[PDB]
DNA sequence: CCTGCATCAGAGCCCAAAA
DNA sequence: TATAATGGGAGTCTGATGCAGG
RNA sequence: GGGG
């Protein structure tokens, strides 16, 4: 343990003292909080997140060229089962250049991500929902389209906010996530019981505007013994309609 | 006061690890030392097997112990060592010959093996699938000589 | 929403061991080719390909699908784990 | 078999012996020229 | 088009030259253009002066100078070298014994110069030396926090130049002084300066408890030599107290101008606070043997007089600017400079023994590597030494008067709170209370205000007008903090008849605290509202109208606006984006007077009446070091007639000498079918179309070929095992040819490597007699195009050893480096902003037939959803919205200054002269009113936004005096239910673009010990699974998933191995196994000789290495 | 209806909000904040009391403690007031008003905001904590001077700085709370306790000092979703032992206490369940995200700690009086 | 017995991180 | 492998807990 | 130093 009693030792000529035993053990940057306890991840992605108001709620938007990569592995295994290359070696060199992807490899990824659910994550992970499971759309472009009503569990803007992909690979996976994490199978707060998933902002906006009612001065309370005396006072232009 | 609604059930979960436990006021007929501290359940479990063995059982005291106090003490050393403190956690765990059974989840995920909840949860581990088919096919062979 | 969703729940003491069953019947579907299946030919979940029709290759869906038609049976304890493997592999070859 | 529980103990000097598959006998890393490790050293193969 | 401005605020003096704290601050330091027996004792010359004379022998200091950089600027940069001068010194040599004298002028190395915009260029790259505040050198008395009637004096001297004390009195009545953490009682000390129980009690006494409180009989019953010596056993125990030891420690301690100073600006600090004059920078002297005081009974004298409640003495508030101090580049480079000086000084000391006591020159007495290391040590790693912002011109500007609380000699992060973090009442006019960092970091980092300049002692200082009577003169005084609260501050705007002060009632400050004061009562005046506020905040029009949350990102995201080819200043303007291209030195101007002979893409040459025919050539295409391109372009024609100081070429980001961060785009507020959503932005494809919001970007690929053991890698055009198709566009040597297009996969420069022992495995060995091919010598190790990347090839560099000029680092032998540049379209995920704080990314591009549209045609560009503006409080948007909508019919422009600026009523007058334009058109052409125009025009009524019972041109004028206008929806044809909002806005493209930030790996590298994927982009890293999202993993119970995470796909190798294997061959992937990151553990805890067991549930021990760790 | 149907509704009431939003015509021009009549008159009635206060001060009727004092409480009401004569001056002559409908229906927007961009900004705070005498008359409308910006600035900056060194300390309390409850699981359907509590349905009040009604929203947090522990009757309905109680049953249970048959209900409680190293299904209750019992196995430790910690960031004693 | 008083171990997440 | 040489240079703030002291 |  080095530091724990008298001067640290350091390199000559540097005031760094020497990563000990007991250092690497312990701390935020230790072997449990960094190596152990949570870890880097294979088959993953991240970008920018961007509003998708056409997508359904159990839905994401997930650019072509990240779906790629991470499901790499399904996507030459399904080249070689339909044709695109003779063998999964010769199908891996043919991604490896942009110009040689040619178009029939991107219906090969279509028939690959069928059915399955990717995972969406934003930092910081507040509560479960910072991670919810959403079935791609694959899109051009280079930015993830989020669906509008998990902006609030996920605390999420559009003021140029990003969120990480990851993929699920066996089947035991892709159930939890299917089954349990679906954003749609959410849809209220673990904490206070109420609606999660809720109008707010524009939706909210456009429902208000067309339910309220007018309320107008012109008439001003009259009393009328006959409605059709009401009718013919309003064509006169005497009362107004509401 | 600051606006939000939260279920008094989680707070409980919580405050119930507090109470978690105790102080020996008098061994009686027991291994235990005045002032030691331990878990209110193995005092509990203790004291019917020395009630069951009629020897005078254990007296101990409620102790409140703020969360951090609490976590440090839990019997897993690798749920405590990889908290906080993790020198005074790793040398008291090493001297005693400690052994976690591997009860929490946090134990599980440093050994990257599959955690005590949801579809890891014993109750519903071990379920089992299958057709009709297939069921009263393998019935029909074995229901026989 | 995961279609019926909500049935399935509530055939299940545990949201979880749902998922269990879901996730262990996927996987004997996929080991044996799907020709174990309960299914006849027109519940059978199909692709859209640029082609044309095919079988939905996603075995996940095809077990909760089969789920809901009540030809599964789960619990704990049906069968020794090991002669259930040989009994299946030897109806659906693989 | 399957891991179900982890102790952790003091270790003696035999036991810390009882490890070890030989003496580190100088401080020497690897040799300057070829790169490779020295002999009884930090990296040697031997051990 | 016109320029029309508001305002009728006269402002009296110009901004100072903007990048003066930096230029000014290092040329007083170097003072390389004055004659050495000129100079004064300052900078560069004091530490000379400090250091010297060395005895021992004695090496005596004469003079320095300055030669002229080996190499220009633009060189520099192109070859990773620094821009530098060398520096000799000439020195005498005296021998204290004999008499002998040798003399020779001793080479110190090279110094980092300045260029002329406030810069440095450090190993190629462009840096900034960012300003320290920190706590001023003098005497200050707090309270004592635990004694509410007690004090402590606190002597704190410059950083790293002596202890800090603490005079704290004690419960049991005696006054203690605290050194290095350690007291002791004060009366101790006070005997070795020579004092006497009289003069303590004849010069205090006054303060009956406390004089005699600090009387103590022991210590005054021995002369100041024995005393001397009791107080060192107290300070050093265990080191034997000789006489000449103990003068020694104290002496350095106390009195010794070479390892205590105070500041100048503490001198003056303790002359004007004490009372007293000092004769140096120091709390005690060594005359005439014995010690004599200086400060210490002053400031004793002071804090009783204090406790007691003395008139004239007050506590010390010590977030004041006053006591408050800027550390600029020249003194942060000269206490670098100083530390290496004094390292150089023990090498000459133990020289001065070693080594024969004669035959010794100063040229072979000085070994000048710790000088060198000490400045290369702080230009190339210090944290106030940062890489330049370059994005546009105005992000290098703001770096350069930014000030930090950070750094080496003042706070840390975990060190930090609230009081330094505030805004305190003297930064108004001098620090700016808008511009600081959001997050962690906020208060500590500033940026200078628009009309402060640091003084000599480096206080903030701000100009205020002197009112006499009540006239205003124009002379301008510079004031510090402490003089400033002497007198009475008129706000700016008070109105003036001529040079009169024209109110009955003024406003006014006295302290900073706000007072309604008489004209008969005003000492002073505000310069402008400019000067309160940085520069980046004094370039947001209409501020008066934004909430400051807002205004704060307002300014930081002018610093990330990235430079369009088709950039034009805002059509609302503050008038202060004609000065900052003007000092930012990115455009150029002409000299003298003269004639425009050429010009040319290149060069711009210019005739002057002088005659001489200087030739301005003009920067093209250069790489910033943020990757956004600055390039010049020329703004006069052949022959033009030009005058002194007016525009020969634009540079990057300013169009006709105007700051331009982005475009004017046609924008309506309304929300757009939840493509508005949180701040999402929806955008004309008519933009793209005429590439506005387009961008060139260049990234810089290098490649080292190196000498290895196993032979030389080569770059070569001659690849193994590759196609023509792969290398057409490579030429003879191996490198891509200039004016190629290269996408991701693509070879840039190929080169080969010597294939390592691992000469082919017998598994490859029987493949390779297959085909009746060789196993190669050599692997291809080509350079290739990053995921993502890629562009035209505009540029290649190629530099090997044996070329003239140039020697690689040991074992390189060439360097290829390749340009490539991208023209970037704005697109979906790329972020805007405009100048208040709102801030969204693009999420719809809609083709003009979908883009709402005005009545006679015209689509608009921008759709911005209403709900942003509300909370946010920032309503100078709209303000900017309306005056710009009466701007794109009137075809006009504005300057309107910060609160003195154009006002509602002013803008409504011309809004109406626009709708003349906008509608007066119409009816002449033979059109009358819509009958969509009526159907809004009854919901308007409805609204109260019209006047019930006017001609619908009336009306429209209502709503177009409101800002409103009718607007169809291209999808539909009807029109908006309502008069919607529409106008010119001023939008900037931000440095945040999603081609930079979209990555995704399945997988790739792994770290050496840990076994998991690396992290960021550039490394094709896996995303970091942390310890929270863990836990959301847990809280919905999904194991297997989790397991996943840490195993599989992350550090389980025999997993991961075998689940790829899987996942190509259609199996579904295996279960778990150990994960390595664990088995790292176990074998830790063993090397601290600890036994980790696995154990069954029998238990038995688990072996998880499998036999390969036990013998 | 479920989940499933709750999803189309969800996503129903998505596409027909945003269509008819772009449609409606609402925008924000600088016309769309309305300075009320009423503002001049407020402000004259409070600068005649500022007058009153200043001659009871010069001679010698009250301190310079009761004269601050009474400034601040002066103008707090005259805030209060201008925000309702905003307000007022809203629904009456224009219930339209795009401000208005925002703050309204909870699309953006609350009173305090809407009073700075109409109103006056109001108070502002020194750096210490105490605030300054003067107001700022201005509104974001009307355009503030500099010197009223200078001095809203430091309360600005003070907010920032605050929020920046709490989230670290919720930051650190969320990590505590998941330590100390990680291994807490639901382990199993009844650990057969007969032991449970009885939440209050009536805190003593002190002003009264007898009893009044807790608050709603209060009641339901420590009742929705719980299994009563004994038979309850009150208003001739049965609730059984071992009923989860709905939120319906919850306003049941209020109504019945309203008309005095029932002071407080015995309920099962993870601060009684006998499971070790966890809790059960009944002590627990509703898993509140799928408004019905919990399954077991569900991690509830952990989803009390995160439920505790993420508003830990919006807390304004405050978050040092939950550490 | 009790209280000052020191020595120690804590101080949010993810991404660029321009070496 | 030989005049004689003999004692060093250098840098915040919180809460919890185990310790010499009126 | 910079993004949420
Ligand atoms: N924990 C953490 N969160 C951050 C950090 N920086 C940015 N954020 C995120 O920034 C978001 C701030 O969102 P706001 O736009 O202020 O959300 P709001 O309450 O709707 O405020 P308005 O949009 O103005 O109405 C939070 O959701 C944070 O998650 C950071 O450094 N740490
Ligand atoms: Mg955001
Ligand atoms: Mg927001
Ligand atoms: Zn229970």
């Amino acid at each position: 343990d080095n530091g724990r009693r008298g001067a640290p030792v350091t390199n000559p000529g540097s005031d760094r003292p020497l990563r000990s035993l007991t250092d690497i053990l312990s701390g935020k940057q230790g072997r449990f909080r960094q190596n152990l306890l949570g870890k880097r991840v294979d088959y993953s992605g991240r970008s920018v997140i961007v509003v998708g108001p056409q997508l359904k709620l159990h839905q994401c938007g997930l650019p072509k060229r990240m779906a790629l990569e991470l499901f790499k592995p399904f996507l030459l295994k399904k080249m070689e089962e339909k044709g695109i290359a003779p063998n999964v070696k010769a199908a891996r060199r043919m991604l490896e250049r942009q110009r040689d992807i040619k178009d029939e490899v991107w219906d090969a990824l279509e028939e690959v991500i069928h059915g399955k659910v990717v995972l969406l994550n934003r930092a910081p992970t507040l509560h479960r929902l910072g991670i919810q499971a959403f079935q791609p759309v694959l899109v051009e472009g280079q930015s993830i389209q989020l669906h509008p009503l998990v902006c609030e569990a996920f605390n999420a803007d559009f003021d140029g906010d990003q969120m990480a992909v990851h993929v699920p690979l066996s089947s035991f996976a892709q159930a939890e996530a299917r089954i349990q994490m679906l954003s749609a199978h959410n849809l209220l707060s673990p904490a206070s019981g109420e609606p999660l998933a809720k109008p707010s902002r524009d939706i909210i906006l456009g429902l208000y505007y067309i339910t309220q009612v007018r309320k107008e001065k012109k008439g001003a309370g009259l009393e009328f013994a006959t409605p059709e005396e009401a009718l013919a006072a309003h064509e006169r232009g005497e009362v107004a309609l509401n | 006061a600051q606006g939000v609604k939260l279920h008094d059930k989680h707070i409980e979960i919580v405050v119930r690890q507090m109470m978690k436990y105790v102080e020996v006021t008098d061994p009686g007929d027991s291994r235990l030392l005045e002032g030691q501290v331990l878990e209110k359940w193995d005092v509990e479990a203790l004291n019917e097997r020395l009630i069951a063995e009629g020897k005078t059982p254990v007296a101990w005291k409620p102790l409140l112990m703020g969360v951090t106090k609490s976590a440090l003490s839990t019997k897993s050393w690798l749920s405590a060592a990889s908290f906080q403190n993790t020198t005074h956690v790793l040398t008291e765990a090493a001297i005693a010959g400690k052994k976690d059974e591997l009860i929490g989840l946090k134990e599980n995920v440093i050994l990257g093996r599959l955690i005590p909840a949801g579809t890891g949860s014993d109750f519903v581990r071990f379920t089992q699938v299958v057709d009709q088919k297939t069921l009263k096919a393998i019935e029909e062979a074995r229901k026989e000589a | 929403a995961e279609p019926g969703i909500d049935k399935l729940f509530g055939m299940v003491d545990s949201k979880y061991r749902l998922t269990v069953v879901v996730a262990k019947r996927a996987q004997q579907l996929l080991r044996h080719g799907f020709k174990n299946t309960v299914l006849e030919p027109e519940e059978r979940p199909k692709m859209q390909t640029l082609e044309g029709l095919f079988d939905d290759p996603n075995a996940v869906t095809w077990a909760m699908k089969e789920l809901l038609t009540g030809r599964l049976v789960f619990g704990e304890n049906l069968v020794p784990e090991d002669r259930l493997q040989k009994e299946m592999e030897r109806l659906y070859p693989v | 078999k399957e891991v179900r529980k982890v102790r952790i103990a003091l270790a003696s000097p035999e036991k810390i012996r009882s490890w070890s598959y030989g003496e580190v006998e100088k401080p020497e890393t690897i040799n300057y020229r070829t790169l490779k490790p020295e002999r009884d050293g930090l990296f040697d193969e031997r051990i | 088009m016109e320029i029309k401005r508001f305002g009728r605020i006269r402002e009296v003096i110009p901004l100072p030259p903007l990048t003066e704290i930096q230029v000014e601050s290092y040329r007083r330091a170097l003072q390389a253009d004055v004659p050495p027996e000129k100079r004064e004792n300052v900078g560069i010359q004091a530490a000379f002066r400090e250091t010297f004379p060395i005895e021992e022998l004695v090496l005596d200091f004469l003079e320095y100078r300055l030669g002229e950089p080996p190499f220009p600027q633009d060189e520099c940069r192109e070859k990773d070298l620094t821009y530098q001068a060398p520096l000799y010194a000439r020195l005498q040599l005296i021998h204290k014994d004999t008499g002998l004298i040798k003399e020779d002028e001793v080479f110190l190395g090279h110094i980092p110069l300045m260029t002329e915009d406030g810069s440095f260029i450090i190993n190629g790259a462009d840096r900034v030396i960012v300003s320290q505040i920190h706590r001023s050198p003098g005497v200050y008395f707090t309270p004592d926090p635990a004694r509410p009637g007690r004090y402590i004096a606190s002597i704190i001297p410059l950083p790293k130049r002596g202890p800090w004390i603490d005079l704290e009195v004690e419960p049991n009545g005696v006054v203690s002084m605290k050194v290095n953490k350690r007291k002791f009682p004060l009366v101790l000390l006070l005997r070795v300066l020579g004092y006497d129980q009289e003069t303590l009690a004849r010069e205090l006494g006054a303060y009956g408890e406390l004089v005699q409180g600090l009387m103590d009989e022991s210590v005054f019953a021995m002369r100041p030599e024995e005393a001397l010596i009791r107080l060192f056993t107290l300070l050093r125990p265990g080191d034997p107290p000789k006489r000449d030891k103990a003068v020694a420690y104290v002496y350095g301690l106390i009195a010794d101008p070479r390892r205590y100073d105070l500041g100048e600006a503490g001198r003056y600090k303790a002359e004007e606070k004490l009372g007293i004059r000092l004769s140096g920078r120091t709390l005690a002297r060594f005359e005439d043997g014995e010690f004599k005081d200086e400060v210490f009974l002053p400031t004793l004298r002071y804090l009783f007089a204090l406790t007691a409640g003395v008139p004239g003495h007050e506590v010390d508030d010590i977030d004041h600017l006053g006591n408050r101090r800027i550390r600029t580049v020249g003194e942060l480079m000269t206490d670098q400079f100083r530390v290496g000086l004094a390292r150089l000084a023990r090498g000459v000391r133990e020289r001065m023994l070693m080594g024969s006591e004669d035959s010794l020159t100063p040229a072979k007495l000085v070994n000048s590597r710790p000088l060198e290391a000490a400045i290369r040590e702080f230009f190339s790693r210090s944290q106030l030494s940062q890489f330049k912002d370059e994005t546009n011109p105005l992000s290098s500007l703001r770096h350069k008067r930014r000030i930090s609380a950070l750094g080496p000699g003042g706070l840390t992060r975990e060190r930090a709170g609230f009081d330094v973090r505030d805004v305190h009442r003297t930064h108004y006019g001098r620090i700016c209370p808008v511009e600081t960092p959001e997050g962690a970091n906020i208060g500590l980092i500033t940026s200078l205000a628009a009309y402060a300049r640091v003084d000599e002692l480096g206080f903030i200082r701000t100009p205020y007008r002197r009112v006499v009577g009540g006239v205003v003169t124009d002379e301008v005084v510079y004031m510090t903090a402490t003089e400033e609260d002497r007198y009475t501050i008129a706000q700016a705007n008070t109105p003036l008849e001529g040079n009169r002060i024209a109110a009955e009632r003024v406003v006014a400050r006295r302290k900073g605290e706000p007072v309604i004061v008489s004209p008969e009562e005003v000492e002073f005046m505000d310069v402008s509202p400019k000067q309160v506020f940085s520069v980046n905040t004094n370039l947001i029009p209409f501020l008066e109208h934004d909430d400051a949350n807002r205004a704060l990102m307002g300014s930081n995201m002018q610093t990330q606006a990235v430079p369009l080819i088709r950039a034009q200043a805002p059509v609302v303007m503050t008038g202060l984006e004609e000065r900052v291209v003007r000092d930012s030195l990115a455009a150029l101007y002409a000299e003298e007077d003269g004639e425009v002979a050429k010009v040319d893409g290149n060069r711009i040459v210019v005739r002057y009446e002088d005659g001489r025919l200087v030739e301005y050539p003009l920067r093209r295409f250069y790489r910033s070091n943020q990757g956004t391109a600055l390039d010049q372009r020329p703004r006069v024609v052949v022959g033009q007639r030009v005058r002194k100081g007016d525009l020969l070429a634009d540079g990057p980001a300013s169009e006709n000498g105007f700051l331009a961060l982005g475009q004017n785009v046609l924008v309506a507020i309304m929300p757009f079918d939840g493509y508005n959503f949180e701040d999402a932005i929806v955008i004309s494809e008519e933009l793209l179309k005429r590439d506005f919001y387009t961008s060139i970007h260049i990234e810089r690929y290098e490649i080292e070929a190196r000498d290895t053991k196993l032979g030389p890698e080569r770059i070569t055009r001659d690849i193994p095992h590759l196609s023509e198709a792969a290398l057409r566009d490579l030429d003879e040597e191996g490198v891509v040819r200039i004016g190629a297009e290269v996408k991701p996969g693509d070879i840039l420069v190929g080169r080969t490597s010597f294939k390592g022992e691992s000469e082919p495995t017998p598994e490859e060995r029987l493949l390779r007699s297959i085909f009746g091919e060789k196993a190669r010598d050599v692997k291809d190790t080509s350079l290739r195009v990053p995921p993502g990347e890629g562009g035209i090839v505009v540029r290649t560099v190629r530099l090997r050893r044996g070329d003239p000029g140039v020697e690689l680092k040991p074992g390189v032998r060439e360097v290829v480096r390749v340009y490539v540049a991208q023209k970037r379209k704005l697109q979906v995920g790329d972020k805007l902003a405009n100048r208040h704080g709102n801030k969204g990314v693009v999420a719809k591009i809609l083709p003009v037939e979908d883009m709402p549209h005005l009545p006679d045609g015209t689509p608009v560009d921008v759709i911005l959803n209403p709900l942003g503006v509300p909370s946010r409080m920032n309503l100078g948007q709209i303000l900017e919205t309306h005056l710009g909508l009466a701007g794109y019919f009137l075809g006009q422009r504005y300057i309107s200054p910060i609160f003195d600026g154009a006002k509602e009523p002013e803008i409504k007058e011309l809004l109406a002269q626009a709708f003349e334009v906008y509608f007066g058109k119409r009816k002449g052409e033979g059109f009358g009113v819509d009958k969509r125009e009526v159907e809004v025009l009854r919901r308007a009524e409805k609204l109260g936004l019209v006047t019930p019972g006017k001609t619908p041109e009336e009306q429209l004028k209502e709503l177009f005096l409101q800002g409103k206008v009718v607007l169809y929806d291209g999808r539909t044809g009807e029109p908006i239910e309502g008069p919607i909002v529409v106008g010119q806005m001023f939008i900037m493209k931000l440095y945040h673009m999603v081609e930079d930030k979209m990555h995704a790996r399945s997988t790739g590298p792994y770290s050496l010990i840990t076994q998991q994927p690396l992290g960021g982009k550039a490394q094709f890293g896996g995303q970091r699974f942390g310890e929270m999202e863990v836990w959301a993993l847990e809280a919905y119970g999904a194991a297997h998933t989790l397991q996943e995470m840490l195993t599989l796909k992350s550090d389980d190798i025999e997993g991961r191995n075998a689940a790829y294997e899987a996942i190509i061959k259609g199996e579904d992937v295996p279960e778990p196994s150990v994960p390595e990151s664990f088995r790292v553990l176990v074998k830790e805890l063993q090397a601290l000789a600890l036994d980790v067991q696995t154990l069954d549930e029998k238990d038995n021990p688990v072996d998880i290495f499998e036999g390969l760790a036990s013998k | 209806l479920g989940m499933e149907k709750t999803a189309r509704l969800l996503d129903a009431l998505k596409y027909y909000g945003f269509t008819f939003s772009t449609t409606s015509g609402i925008t924000i021009g600088i016309d769309d904040a309305v300075i009320p009549e009423e503002k001049k008159q407020y402000l004259e009635e409070a600068d005649r009391k500022l007058l009153q206060i200043e001659q009871a001060y010069e001679m010698g009727f009250l301190t310079d403690r009761e004269r601050y004092d009474q400034i601040l409480q002066l103008w707090t009401e005259t805030t209060e007031k201008v925000t309702q004569a905003v307000f007022k001056n809203f629904e009456e002559n224009y219930p339209f008003n795009p401000l208005y409908v925002m703050a309204q229906s909870g699309a953006r927007g609350n009173p305090q905001q809407i009073r700075q961009l109409c109103g006056l900004r109001g108070l502002m705070q020194k750096p210490s904590g105490e605030t300054f005498e003067v107001p700022v008359r201005s509104s974001f409308r009307e355009g503030l001077t500099v010197l009223e910006y200078f001095i809203s600035s430091h309360g600005a900056r003070k907010g920032g700085a605050d929020t920046a060194l709490r989230t670290a300390d919720s930051g650190y309390l969320t990590r505590k709370l998941v330590d100390v409850t990680h291994e807490i699981v639901v382990r199993e359907a009844d650990c057969g306790t007969t032991n449970y509590i009885s939440v209050p349905l009536f805190q003593p009040d002190e002003v009264t000092r007898s009893l009044r009604l807790r608050k709603r929203a209060d009641i339901e947090a420590g009742l929705y979703g719980r299994v009563l522990a004994r038979e309850v009757e009150v208003l001739g309905v049965r609730l059984e032992e071992g009923r989860y109680l709905s939120m319906d049953d919850v306003h049941l249970l209020i109504k019945a206490a309203e008309a005095g048959e029932i002071q407080e209900v015995p309920v099962r409680s993870p601060l009684t369940c006998q499971t070790r190293y966890g809790v059960c299904q009944k002590c627990y209750g509703y898993d509140l995200s799928m408004a019905r019992p919990v399954s077991i196995g569900e991690a509830v430790g952990i989803v009390a700690a995160q439920s505790i910690g993420e508003p830990g960031t919006q807390l304004t004693q405050g978050l040092p009086r939950v550490i």
